[PDB]
Order: C-alpha cells, then structure tokens, then sequence
C-alpha cells in the first residue's frame, strides 16, 4: 500500500519581473515504513520538495494526497492533527524555541498533544537519551553545541511515534559515529513502529543503507544515476 | 557613503519592503504623534495664558497709596515717582466713592471711580476699547458720564437719559454725618463683561473737585506692572515716598483668593503639561531601543567582518535621522494645521462600534483656545531630533560592546 | 503542564534576560502601561481634588441658587417646600437676598442680606466665634456682619450701622429716600473665604423691603456645575428664577475653561498611551514570527496560538496596570510632601483626593482591555503565514 | 615560522552558579600556510576554540598570540583592523546580512575596506564565481539555500585575501561535487597566496588532504587517536 502520493507538482518563485522555477511535474509515491533516499546536488530543490510535501507549503500547481486525504482540501483544524500525531518533521537547520531547556523542547509536541503528564518527562529522557544528550537535557539552545542541536531536532521528530518522517539532512552536522548511530535508531524504529522514513541526504555512504534512492538533477525526480 | 547605505537598508530591510518596513512606519508615526500632541498642548497652554491676561490682569488694577483723609495736592509729582522701580508701565490718580443711581424707580447700589482726564486709558486697558463710546470728551463740565450696560437690569436707559445721584458727605473729620444726596446729571452708557459690568460707574477727577469737601485731593492711586503675580513687592518699592498714612496692599492683597484659584490652575496646567512630555518622550524612546534590539545580530555580523565602532555609530545615527526628521516634519504638518485650524464642529457621534465604551459620561470640549508662537515649534523639533537620535544610539554601543560568539548564538 | 497555552505564555515572559539591559527590552511595554496608567490616575486625582476644594471652599457659604417670591410676602401656603421637583436638589431652607448698602460711623460699603432662622442649620454655622448663633430673635433687628466687612468699614461690638436697600425704594414727588433702617450689632462673626467680605446675616422676618419682604428658597445642589441645566423650573408671574452664576460670572467662566483644557491634555495623553500599548505588543508578537512557525509545524491550533498570545498581552497589561495604579496614587499623595515638583509657584498648592471606585478601576480595566485587544490582530496575521515561509527568515 | 599560537588556554562556562568546563590547557601552534584540520566528536569543543582563537570569545586563561601581539591586549580599532584586513571567519550557521543581497554579502568585507568600487564588484563577482554561485549574485540570503548559503559564506571569507581562514564546517551542507570543488578551490588558495586553513571538519576522506590532523576530545588537543 503507499502512505504518501505526489504527482505533477511543480513549483516556480516569482518575486519581481524575474521568475525562478524549481520543480518539474515531480510525481512519486513512498509506502508505509519504507526507507528512501533523495540524495542530490545542492541547490537541486530537494528542501523545497520535503517543505511541499509535508504541508508547509503550497505548491501551487499539484495535490499531495497523505492516506487518501489531499493536503490542499484539508481544514486547519485536521492539518494540525495530522501534523502532530502522524506527520514528524526535521528542518535542515533545526529550528528550536530559544526559551526553553533541551528537555521541554524535545517534550514539547507531547504536550502539545493533550497527553497525560509524569511520562512525558520519561519519554522525552528515553529520547534524549537515544540521541546520547543525558547529560545536555538542561541546556537552552543558546547554550548547545550546532552538532547536538541538531540531535535535539530528530528526537524531537521522533517522540511522538508518527507513520512518516521528513528528515532533510539529519547528518550535516554530525560526525560520523553519532551518524551511524542515529541512522541504526531510525532502523529500529522502523522495525518497531512501522515509521516510514523519507530522508534527504549528502552522505553517499548512508544513503546507501537507505531502500531506495532518487536523484533530483534540476528539479525532476528521476529515478537513479550520480 | 557606506553607513548612508546600511542604515537605509535597515529601514527597509523586511522582504521587499516596498518604501520602508514595519518596523521603520511603527517608529516614525510615534514622533509624529508626539511632536503633534507636544505642540498641540503648547499651543492650548500659550491660548489660555493669553486669557488670563486679557480677562482678568487687565480688567482689575494693581496697588493703592490711600490719604489721610486731608486735602493733599501735592501728588503731581507721583508719576514722576512710579518710575523709580522699573516694570511700572503706568500710573494714575483715582478717586473712589459709593452713590445710588435713580431711574424709573430702580435705585441701584453702584461704586463710582474718579479717573484721570488723559491716563484714562494708558494706565489700564478697562475703559479702552469698550465699544468706542462717548468717552476721552468729557471736560470738566458736561457732567453726563458713562456707566455699563449691565447695570441697566430694571434701568431702561441709553446714551442720553438722565438719572440721578446720591454722595455722602465725606468731611475731614473723626466721623461721618448725613449723606449730601447732591444730584447730578449722567449719560452715557458702555459695555465690557457681564461680572464687573454689574454695578460700576465711571466719574472723571475734574468733576469730582467741586460739590465735594476733601479740598480737590486725589485720595487714591493706581498702577500697572508686568510682574503680576509678584506684584506685592513692587507696589511697597514704589510707595517709599508718600504721605504719613500709606496702605500697601494691591490686586493680591484685595484678591488674595482669587491669586490663589489663579496660581493653583497655572500649576494644574503645568502639572498635566508635563505629564503630557514625559508620557509622548516615551513612547520615541521606546519604540527605537526595539529596533537597534533587533539590528544586534547585524550589528555582531558587521563587527565580525572588522566594522570600527565609528561605523556603527554613523549607521545608526543616520538610522534615527531617517525615523526622525520624516516623522518630526510630518508631526509638525499635522500638528500646526490642527492647531490653528481646529476641528471646529465634527465631534457628536463617532464610528459605530459593537459595545459603546462608557456612553452618557462626562463629555467636554477639547480647546476654545490657541495661540501660535512658531517658537515652541522649533523645541519641539530639536528635542524630538535629539531624543531619535539617543534613542538609536545607546543600544546600538550596548551591542556594539559585546563579544561577536556570544551574541551571535543567541546568548 | 495541561494548559500548554499559558505554560508557554509565561515562557515568553521572563525571557532569557542575563543583563541590566536585556530586562528593559522585555518589560518596555509594561513599563509603557505603567506610565500611562499612572499619569491618568495621578491628573484625575489632581482635577477631582481641584474640583472638589474650590467647590466646598467659595460655594459652601454663599446660596448655590434661590427662586423668586416678592408678592404679598409669600410664605409656603402658596407651594410647601416641596414644591422643587428638579434633580439634584439635596435640601432646601428659607432665605431672603438682597444688595444693601451698609453706612458705619466711618465708612459706607455694600454686602447681600442673608435670611437664616435661629432654629434652622446654616452653613455657616460652625465658623461662628465668640458667638453661639443666639440673639437672632424675631422682635429685635439684630445685624450678623463678616469678619473681613467688619475691618473693612471700621465696625465692632457694641456699634450701630445704618442700612439702606436701593432695590426697596417708595418713589414719591419729594426726594428718593430708600428703604432705611438702624441695626445694631451684638457679635464677633468670621469665616475663611472670599464671602467673608461682604457676607451679612439677618433673621427672614423684617421690615427692610417694601412688603414684610420678600421671601426666597436656598436650593443646595449635589452637583454644583450642574447649573448650566437650570432650564426646567417654575415659578409665578412678578418673579424669576437666579443662580449663582449671577455672581462670580468670570469664576464660573474660567472653570469651565480650565474643565475643557483638562478635558483636552487628557485627550491627548490617552491618545499617546494608547498608541504605545497597541504598537508595542504588536511588534513584540510580530518579533517572534519563527516560534509560531515551529509552533504550528509541531501541530498547534491558530486558536491555541492566539490564547497564547492573548496570555502573554494580559500578563503584561495586569502587571502594567497594578504598578500604574499604585505609583499614581503614590505620586498623587505625596505631591507636596516629598516635593518632587521642587519649582512650585508662589503661594500655589495642589490638592488631590485620589478617589478610588469610580477613577483608578475603570482606567485600569480599560487598559487590560486595550492590551487584549491589541495582541489578537497580530497574533492573527501571523498564523496565517505558512511555516515554511516565515522561517526562511 | 608561526601565525598563531595557544598560550594554556582554557575555557568554562558559568550557566547560572553551575560550572561546565569546556576546554582543557590548549597548547598548539600552527605556521604560515599550513593547512590544519581539526576533527573530533560532536559536543567536545571545536567551536569554541575556534571562537576563542579568532577574538570573539573571551578565553577566561591563557592568551592567543597572533604573530607577537596577544589578541587579550589589543586596541578597538587594531582588533578590526587585525579582523578585517588579515583574517577571514567562517561561521557554522553562516549568519549573514539577509537584508543585502548575495553579491552584496560578498562584497561587504571590500566595502568596509574603503577600497575603489571599480574593483570591488569585480573581485566579488570573480568570488561568487569560484564558488560556482554566479546565478544567484541578485538573491536575498532568504532565497538561497543551505547549500548556496554556505557558499556565500566561504567566499566572503575569502574575498579580502585574508592570511588566516578559521572554518567552522565549511562543507557541512554540500554535495560531495562542491565539497571537493571547494577544497581545491581552498587548495589553490593555499599555493597562491600562502594563506594557512584552519578547519574543523566532520569528514575523514576530506581530511586526509590536509597537512596536520589533530583530534580534540574532552576539551584537548590529542595529537592523534582516530
Ligand atoms: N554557554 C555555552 N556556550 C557554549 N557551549 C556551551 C555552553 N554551555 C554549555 N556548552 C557546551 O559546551 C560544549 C562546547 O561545544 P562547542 O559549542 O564548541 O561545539 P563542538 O564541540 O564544536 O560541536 P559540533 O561541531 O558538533 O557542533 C557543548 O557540549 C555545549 O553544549
Ligand atoms: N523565494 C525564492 N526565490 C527564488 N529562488 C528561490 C527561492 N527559494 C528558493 N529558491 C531557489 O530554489 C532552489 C531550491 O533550494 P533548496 O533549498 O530546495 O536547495 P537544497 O538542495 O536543499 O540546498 P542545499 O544544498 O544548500 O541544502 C535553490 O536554487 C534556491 O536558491
Ligand atoms: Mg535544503
Ligand atoms: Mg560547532
């Protein structure tokens, strides 16, 4: 069965007289736990494809339809459920709330969720510590590191138990251990709880581990070349 | 020049930005209003000054140097005397008394004051310019005399109608005796206000010599200075020389509660004027910290790249100068046109509203008054200039002091 | 904890802070609130004090108004006293007004006749000295003069002044002889106001006008300003009705002058703190544009973020509005003991009252209302952006 | 030889009366066009050093020297003209003027300089140009990429032909292709003008090609472990 359907999107930037265009009738499907890889050169549109696809963002010439629902027909009122309890998202440069600790941050869409307190500080510690920052749960953004910034980001995707995940460069900043680390936890997770997982990657190495891979030379998602 | 540049950036640094940002119209538009509300109030304020000078300085005279109830002519040298102390614009003999006026059976109670033949008018601007009537031609015959026209209440005169007079007999004795009730011929009437202009009559000093007693003496004297409200002292100074018998009191002493109600109203106003500058000095202030607030971070990248500190300086100078003098000019377009040209009628019923907030209170009028002194308006641009640019100045060095790491991490 | 709205709310307030500076940044618009509220309080408490003190001061002797009955020597048997039915009347006595001139051994001044029975409380009452309000018996034509009259025309105890009323004279083909009477004066009498100059006391019962007199109504008036609404009365055919606008016409003139300039700066002063509440919690809303964009990618309803919104603009403004109230009736208080206006006027004094029910609770309501309404638009406008666009900045 | 030189310095950090040293007695040295890499786990402290050695950062001990003058005891206006003139720092977020546009953002180290403006487009053109980003010299940091953002960054390191380049990740957000592009272009840099790189890199591979390898962990410069 497939979970997430794209088909003909095509998305173009027009601020002034001069128009910019991204996107070229990019159509692909990725079902349930099902890793993948959207590998690419920079400046490809592989940010702008995951941004589209997850909702953030019209696309202005497509539908993406996620188990059968179309996301353009969608009330605010649903997309924010489906956000929070079946969609998880990791930014590619890890947008955290500047105010708060490290815990609450990776807790923060539990709360968010209605959900019974005096656990969510077990889950979001079991999080946090599967990313391997213990010893970091007090310290404010601010006062992180960029590499376990990023850290915070994927747990904070991941705390929730979502069907897919929308990782765009959850490595960058990492080295090459607590790469391969978190890359063995999304598997497990995958083997548990079913997640599918759609992860645009620069590492050509792990990107390999991934089931499958696309390539997105100009803004097309062709099916495999380097 | 490079600071120019980055400083016009900023103000329309949001997106495009059109013209200019967000941040750059919020914190143009509060000195506007502010310049606008200043020099509204300052012109109000320099409005209701002008009235008191007008209403109730000029209308009432200042100090006395009284007789000893003795024929004394020897007073010719007094105008020669007021002058010693300087501020006295004007003096001039006075006589006063009390009589009863008689017309149709409508006896009045009025007080009569003796003025002099040609000071008439340059010691006080009262018997002046009343509506221009048969007056300055009296001589010394032709006893018909002009009287207000509020004293005409159960009276039905005009200019030549004829009444009668009452004196008492006023002899330079221990005690008095029986009134004269001497009659007279009077004509004439003028009119001022409606609360001096009640009961007060006017007689010149050369008719008052004969059918009198007292031996042609001025009993009384009259002054005008500019120090009003310290007027006590200036009366005394210039009744150094005088007769045995002197009496220092004056417009404060006879109207000490009303100097009072006068002084407590000037500092009210003055009160709430300067409430009026602390509360619009505020709101500039504060709303351009919040920008340079947000400039920090471009602010620690330039110092990053090897900005001096002049440079930021200059940035933000021109910064607050940008903000600044659009918003000063357009607070003084608006300001000076509804000012001098207020809205006169169009304040019954404003936009309709959902809830009425407060509806059937206490309404009142905004200002009668207002005066344009195209003095204050230049203050007022200099102190809004001035606060613009500290305003965009102290944090913009705050920032400018810090470790480039640290800010930039969002510490 | 449960409510996340007002968890995160708090958060916002109480920022991250670590400097002198970085506080005053964050508590600008308290700061702001605070000010406007307790320049509000501070003025409102200054007029009412005014208002209220030159009120008592110059309007609690002299008769606030009176109607008019000189036929046939009028008493109640026409109308009781009952017969008023305007508002704000608060009690009414008998009186008689009138202007007579008042020749002493010495001197000749003018005053107004003042009617009080002996049984009946006058105002004027407890600034008696040495005197205990007797001696003002019907039969005898007992004289009440002022402390300040008395100096001026050279009159003590045990002394005899002529009275003549011009408004009572008989014309008749010889001479124009007045009303005129000889009253003697038993008594030491004062007050410490302007009325004292030419007040005057008699009994009602007497002979000194025409016809014996007349008999007017003392009207006390609960708002003493409300007179300009004197249109609605009644009265008979011969008589009028007066006010106390008939004396003290500049006074009452330049009341209402300094009661529009007062209406005006504080106009003026809402307008500007007005402005700075709406703006400032605006542009502290718009600033965090990125949190509602990381908010909303985590899942958070646009209503959850306008009640959070909404809790921050209400912790700011109660917090604003209490210290505002507080300082304002502390300044008010002590304008005069602590002297912090140090260049006061010569022989000039500000008298406040600080009311509290009806001044510094509305005006604090009102700007907690203000600083609700205008966190929602904003808040509004920046849900609306979708995440991936705002947090590209 | 030698450039720059670490006198024991050490730094901690005081998160509200709570003590989290960081850095541990660094001692090394690096000479005239020597190109240094720094590797270590995510969270041990290259950054800082990097701060620290580069004079936006407060070392609390020691002192770093730069060429016999101590960056602790320096004047305002020689500590800007040191960091505009002989210095280039590359961020690890990149933080540029979002205001400015691309080209603008290059040629702000020039235009701070007070150099002719004839050749100030022209020497950021050319820049912008060997970072392979001559298509978007008219785009707002806004509409860039991460990939493009980083290169925007490298070239306004390198614009002012500076002595020193301190790189904080300089290919965290790229392709393999431009990652390789750049370390030549860097490469090339080295052998022309003799400038010295030091950069703190989570690539191995990468690393190989640089003269000295040290690894830091636990707040110390290891001479070499992994
Ligand atoms: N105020 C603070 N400033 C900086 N780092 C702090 C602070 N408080 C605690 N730390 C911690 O000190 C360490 C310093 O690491 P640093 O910021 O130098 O990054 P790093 O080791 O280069 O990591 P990476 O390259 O993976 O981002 C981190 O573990 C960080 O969480
Ligand atoms: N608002 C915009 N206006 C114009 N061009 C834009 C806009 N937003 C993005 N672009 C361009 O569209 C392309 C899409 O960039 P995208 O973020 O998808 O790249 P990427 O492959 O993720 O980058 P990187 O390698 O830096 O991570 C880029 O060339 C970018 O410059
Ligand atoms: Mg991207
Ligand atoms: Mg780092």
């Amino acid at each position: 069965k497939i979970l997430l359907q794209c088909d003909n999107l095509c998305k173009r930037y027009q601020e002034g007289s001069v128009q910019t265009d991204v996107l070229h009738n990019v159509s692909f499907s990725v079902g349930e736990g099902e890793m993948m890889a959207i590998v690419g050169s920079s400046g490809s549109g592989k940010s702008t494809l995951l941004h589209l696809l997850g909702g953030l963002d019209t696309p202005t010439s497509g539908d993406v339809i996620f188990n059968g629902q179309p996301m353009s027909k969608l009330s605010s009122a649903a997309k924010a459920e489906l956000r929070n309890q079946k969609l998880g998202f990791i930014y590619q440069f890890h947008h955290l709330l500047p105010d708060f600790t490290a815990l609450e941050n990776v807790a923060m869409p539990l709360l968010i969720g209605k959900k019974k307190p005096a656990e969510i500080n077990s889950r979001a510690l079991e999080m946090l510590k599967a990313v391997g920052l213990d010893h970091r749960a007090n310290h404010r953004p601010s006062e992180l590191s960029g590499g376990e910034r990023q850290r915070v980001a994927i747990a904070r995707a991941l705390v929730n138990n979502p069907r897919l995940v929308l990782a765009d460069q959850p490595t960058g900043n990492l080295d090459a251990r607590n790469a391969d680390s978190i890359f063995q936890l999304l598997g497990e997770l995958n083997r548990l709880q079913g997640t599918a997982f759609l992860v645009v990657t620069h590492d050509l190495q792990l990107a390999k581990r991934m089931s499958r891979q696309l390539e997105m030379r100009d803004g097309r998602l062709t099916a495999e070349l380097s | 020049p490079l600071s120019l540049l980055i400083g016009l950036r900023f103000s329309r640094g949001r997106r495009r930005g059109g013209m200019v940002s967000l941040i750059s119209v919020i914190s143009t538009i509060g000195i506007a209003l502010g310049v606008a509300v200043l020099i509204v109030g300052l012109s109000a304020m320099n409005g209701f000054e002008r009235e008191l000078n007008n209403r109730i300085l000029a209308v009432v005279p200042h100090g006395e140097i009284e007789a000893v109830d003795q024929p004394w002519t020897n007073w010719q040298e007094a105008l020669d005397h007021v002058q010693k102390v300087p501020g006295i614009a004007a003096a001039a003999p006075y006589i006063n008394f009390t009589g009863l006026v008689e017309s149709g059976a409508n006896l009045r109670a009025i007080q009569v004051k003796g003025v002099n033949p040609q000071q008439e008018q340059r010691l006080s601007a009262l018997p002046s310019f009343v509506q221009g009537d048969a007056w300055r031609n009296f001589k010394a015959g032709e006893q018909q005399i002009i009287i207000g026209k509020g004293v005409a209440d159960a009276l039905k005169v005009k200019q030549g109608d004829w009444v009668s007079i009452m004196i008492p007999n006023s002899n330079p004795e221990h005690k008095l005796m029986q009134p004269k009730r001497v009659r007279l011929h009077v004509a004439g009437i003028l009119q001022l206000s409606g609360q001096l202009d009640h009961s007060f009559a006017m007689i010149p000093l050369a008719d008052a010599q004969q059918y009198l007693d007292m031996g042609s003496s001025v009993s009384g004297i009259a002054l005008k200075m500019t120090d009003v409200f310290n007027a006590n002292k200036l009366v005394r100074d210039a009744g150094e020389v005088t007769n045995s018998y002197v009496y220092i009191k004056s417009w404060i002493g006879t109207y000490g509660y009303m100097y009072r109600d006068i002084q407590m109203i000037r500092a009210i106003m003055y009160l709430a004027m300067v409430l009026v500058i602390g509360v619009a000095c505020f709101n500039i202030v504060s709303t351009l910290v919040m920008a340079v607030k947000d400039k920090s971070g471009d602010i620690a990248v330039l110092r990053t790249l090897g900005a001096k500190d002049g440079l930021i300086r200059a940035i933000f100078v021109w910064y607050g100068l940008l903000a600044g003098l659009f918003g000063s000019l357009c607070g003084v377009i608006i300001g000076v046109v509804v000012s001098l040209q207020l809205t006169p009628i169009i304040e019954w019923i404003e936009k309709l509203i959902g809830h009425q907030f407060l509806s059937s209170d206490i309404y009142f009028i905004d200002f009668l008054p207002s005066e344009l002194h195209w003095l204050d308006v230049f203050y007022v641009l200099v102190t809004a200039l001035l606060l613009s640019l500290l305003a965009s100045w102290y944090p913009a060095r705050r920032a400018s002091n810090i470790d480039p790491a640290r800010v930039l991490s969002g510490q | 904890y449960q409510p996340v709205a007002l968890f995160i709310g708090l958060r916002y307030m109480r920022g991250r802070a670590a400097d002198r500076f970085g506080r005053f940044v964050s508590w600008l618009s308290t700061i702001g609130i605070t000010l406007g509220v307790m320049a509000l309080v501070t003025v409102l408490s200054v007029m009412n004090g005014f208002e209220r003190e030159l009120q008592n001061n110059i309007l609690g002797l002299m008769p606030q108004a009176i109607l008019s009955s000189e036929h046939g020597s009028l008493n109640p048997q026409q109308l009781p006293e009952t017969a008023v039915k305007l508002d704000g009347v608060n009690r009414v006595a008998p009186i008689t007004t009138g202007d007579v001139v008042l020749q002493s051994a010495r001197s000749v001044a003018v005053g107004v006749m003042l009617g009080i029975d002996p049984a009946q409380k006058d105002p004027l009452t407890p600034y008696l000295v040495n005197v205990k309000q007797t001696d003002l018996e019907p039969g005898k034509y007992n004289v009440i003069l002022g402390e300040q009259l008395a100096s001026q025309l050279g009159v003590n105890r045990g002394d005899q002044i002529r009275v003549m009323v011009p408004s009572a004279s008989q014309f008749t083909p010889m001479g124009r002889i007045p009303s005129q009477r000889l009253f003697n004066v038993i008594g030491t009498f004062a007050a410490n106001s302007e009325v004292d100059g030419y007040e005057m006391l008699v009994n009602i019962e007497d002979a000194s006008r025409l016809m014996g007199n007349i008999t007017g109504w003392r009207l006390w008036l609960d708002e003493p300003l409300k007179v300009d609404s004197l249109s609605q009365q009644k009265l008979p055919e011969g008589s009028k009705w007066q006010d106390w606008r008939d004396r003290k016409g500049e006074l009452f003139q330049a009341v209402r002058m300094e009661k529009n300039m007062m209406g005006l700066l504080l106009s003026l002063i809402v307008a500007v703190a007005a402005f700075n509440i709406i703006t400032s919690l605006g542009l502290m809303v718009m600033e965090k544009q990125g949190e509602v964009a990381i908010l909303q990618t985590q899942g958070l309803t646009p209503r959850q973020i306008m009640m959070v919104f909404m809790v921050q603009g209400a912790s700011a403004g109660i917090i604003g509005a209490i210290l505002g109230a507080a300082l304002g009736a502390l300044l008010a208080s002590q304008l005069n003991n602590l002297m912090p206006i140090i260049g006061v006027l010569l022989d000039g004094a500000a008298l406040p009252v600080a009311i509290e029910p009806l001044q510094v609770i509305v005006i604090a309501l009102v700007a907690m209302a203000i600083a609700l309404l205008s966190t929602l638009y904003p808040s509004w406008r920046a849900a609306a952006t979708q995440p991936a666009e705002a947090l590209r900045y």
